[PDB]
């Protein structure tokens, strides 16, 4: 596809047969989701924003569908405000910033 | 006025 | 140009004469960069990401330049841990998200 930035590049994902929202974000390293039980061992971790530092549950090897692209990486869990892909995943479906 | 970079 | 995203999208702008690097962010509804002096009048503004809200200064009508490509709008100063381009920004310039 091309996604224009007119409004928030929101897009379908499908983790395990939950299927959420989230922001496809080049400004992020990582991926991160909120609520969510999600199998396996997990890792405390930190990440930072504008406005501080939240703690997250990182997982590792986590399978996510992002308009019908397969992509399996690190996802972490936590009270973001906003579900998020980052780009630890956006490379793995081959997207990249055109102008 | 909502800004999400993430530095992991 | 393409810019692919195994590492952050930075690129260099210009504003006031001034040379900085930024990040190509489309997780930001707008742009901001670390303190520095603006001209014109500015409203305090307040504005909030993954964790929590932060103050600002919003100055309206700015031109930047984002490699090479002019824009003219909204820039939002303060303690920002980068300087992020937003989509108010990226839309001006023609940038669009493909996979």
């Amino acid at each position: 596809p091309q996604i224009t930035l007119w409004k928030r590049p929101l897009v379908t994902i499908r983790i395990g047969g939950q299927l959420k929202e989230a922001l496809l974000n080049t400004g992020a390293d990582d991926t991160v989701l909120e609520e969510m039980n999600l199998p396996g061992k997990w890792k405390p971790k930190m990440i930072g924003g504008i406005g501080g530092f939240i703690k997250v549950r990182q997982y590792d090897q986590i399978p996510i569908e992002i308009c019908g692209h397969k992509a399996i990486g690190t996802v972490l869990v936590g009270p973001t405000p906003v579900n998020i892909i980052g780009r630890n995943l956006l490379t793995q479906i081959g997207c990249t910033l055109n102008f | 006025a909502d800004i999400f970079y993430l530095d992991g």
